[PDB]
């Protein structure tokens, strides 16, 4: 429900010298909440279809391929898998 | 933090929390909130990158809703993803049907 | 000299460039008030809720006019007409 | 002046001390 | 509903790229806007009433719009 | 599935009418579809209101959100009537 | 039975478990499946009433997909409820645009 | 005597009273097989999955043709053309 | 794709109420039908693979359709 | 004969209009 500080952190990585307005930060927060609910929603559907009790990264991955178009999905899946790997690597 | 270990700016703990609280499943897999957080940051970075381009293509130092709208509507894939979305104060992508322009 | 197409084209560029609300705010509030109070007599709105409705409503209208424009062009016309709105809505599912 | 009429009894603002303004502002941490 | 003026409707059609507008468009547009607002306000009131409140919030309107497939960003 | 209960209702409304086997599958999809639309919105309403329990109140408001006009009016009356009869 | 205690033919106990096993909330109160079952039974009776009519209007003794589809698309409100639904083997409602018929 | 309009109306009446699938089943099956085996080589379908696909596909095309007809009539034609299919799809959001 | 013949396409247009059909319609319909079929099959495969199966079921097709807002009755 | 060809190795019907009766 509010991700603004994180949105700002990402902004500073892709556009260090660019700021964001408060109205535009509201848009981004709605966006992150929207995309979260879509993915979590489909991941819950998938688990339910498969008589499974748990949302794992597999269900997030499949939900991403179903919901994102084309190359957004491939880059999303690559970003997601990479992050799970780094999470528990030396 | 969990987000540090994942190389992410987005809060992995919060995402995990919201997965449990939104009644999506009885259970959350350890990888799930890392994966989802990474995807949400990726999508946020995509929009912010293109929106910052539109802001800077206009010699502007700040992103306003107009720039998020320009960035989304000019990227074939974001435009599809946000197809049923109204960005308040975004206006429209400037475009006049060719038949209405002087020959 | 008249040149209405030149005048129209300049108006398209002007309003496609801007993002401001184009319906004046007080008339919009008063329209929301009448519909709302017709539902429930003692109902009230936050002002942000009226503005959410106005952003949503104008965006709906603009998008409708885009489709309406294409219907008139389809019929080889530059003037949009009620039947163009009606066609767009019919195919849109409304 | 192109504003909402906040004296309308139909409007019940939660804050209802301050007037809303339409201006954007820099978001900072 | 006559408060939604002809200039206002013409400006909306401009942003939509419309080069010429028949005089019959304005009344038609007013009917269409009324239907749209009735449909959204009805669901908004339903959310407000479910919560046993008597003031509709931007969130109620945001939810009403979502239930009709018109997700709105900027008011959450 | 719901076929048996569909058939029991068919015999109340049209005692001398049968239903083909592919029509019963239609009806079964219909029931599950309507179930999922109401329960989904019921869950949405409860989450919006920070409520942990779906009650008859959440079902009712979802019926008001998802059914058109007169269908909603009667669905609500049927449901409220069933609940009060249940509590006796 | 819980159903007969609420006057229903649709199964209240079965609606309860599906509500529980279905990731909707963490608890489901007792009145919820009764109310939901009543609504599913009501909507079922609506469809079946009208479809039985379309069956007898074609001198049929049995309801087949065609009759459900005729019932749905002739009733303004079931048509809105089922506006995004394909009934297999339902066909279309017979209707020719007036402009295509001899004046 | 050539009565294309009368033959057209009779066909409209015949296929609107009918519910049979109108694309022959074996050709539809091979088309699904061609597309499916392009995604994954060793993929198989159940026959009822092919039929489900066929019901959904025919219903989609029939409804698209309905919207297409409205587009053509809108332009004061009874003959549907590709620009009609394309206008319908654009306003539909495809 | 050419196995969807002119008469089959004509029949569907007839059920759609169409009175006359340009010769250009047939190739346009084949394109549209193929885009529709690829979009639904892509999603049904994703469901099938997610479940670690290699036979697409009718249920898998039902879920693909519903994912795309095209609820189909009669297959579960 | 307008039917599906079930001998197609692409079809796999291992796992899978009359009056309905209880
Ligand atoms: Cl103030």
């Amino acid at each position: 429900e509010s991700y603004a500080i994180y949105v700002y952190k990402v902004l500073k990585q892709v556009h260090p010298d660019t700021g964001i307005s408060s109205k535009a930060m509201s848009i981004m927060n709605s966006f992150v909440n929207d995309v979260f609910e879509r993915i979590a929603g489909e991941a819950s559907r998938l688990a339910h279809y498969n008589k499974r009790s748990t949302i794992t990264s597999r269900e997030i991955q499949t939900a991403v391929r179903l919901l994102l178009p084309g190359e957004l999905a491939k880059h999303a899946v690559s970003e997601g898998t990479k992050a799970v790997t780094k999470y528990t690597s030396a | 933090t969990r987000s540090s270990r994942a190389g992410l700016q987005f809060p992995v703990g919060r995402v995990h929390r919201l997965l449990r609280k939104g009644n999506y499943a009885e259970r959350v897999g350890a990888g799930a909130p890392v994966y989802l957080a990474a995807v949400l940051e990726y999508l946020t970075a995509e929009i912010l990158e293109l929106a910052g381009n539109a802001a800077r293509d206009n010699k502007k130092t700040r992103i306003i809703p107009r720039h998020l709208q320009l960035a989304v509507r000019n990227d074939e894939e974001l435009n599809k993803l946000l197809g049923r979305v109204t960005i308040a104060q975004g206006g429209v992508l400037p475009n006049i049907q060719s038949v209405l322009l002087p020959k | 000299r008249y040149r209405p197409g030149t005048v129209a084209l300049r108006e398209i560029r002007r309003y496609q460039k801007s993002t401001e609300l184009l319906i004046r705010k007080l008339p919009f509030q008063r329209l929301v008030r009448e519909i709302a109070q017709d539902f429930k007599t003692d109902l009230r709105f936050q002002s942000s809720a009226v503005m959410a409705l106005q952003e949503a409503s104008e965006a709906y209208l603009v998008a409708l006019f885009e489709d309406t424009n294409l219907c008139a062009i389809h019929a080889k016309r530059v003037t949009i007409m009620p039947k163009d709105i009606q066609l767009a809505r019919r195919i849109r599912g409304e | 002046p192109n504003e909402y009429d906040l004296n309308d009894s139909f409007l019940d603002d939660e804050e209802e001390d301050y007037e809303p303004t339409d201006e954007d502002s820099d978001w900072e941490p | 509903i006559q408060g939604i003026t002809k200039p206002a409707i013409r400006r909306l059609a401009r942003r939509g790229g419309v080069k010429r507008i028949s005089g019959l468009i304005y009344e038609e547009t007013r009917g269409v806007l009324k239907v749209f607002l009735e449909n959204v306000i009805r669901d908004a009131v339903t959310y407000t009433e479910h919560a046993k409140r008597k003031t509709v919030t931007a969130m109620d309107v945001v939810y009403a719009l979502k239930r009709q497939g018109r997700t709105l960003y900027g008011f959450g």
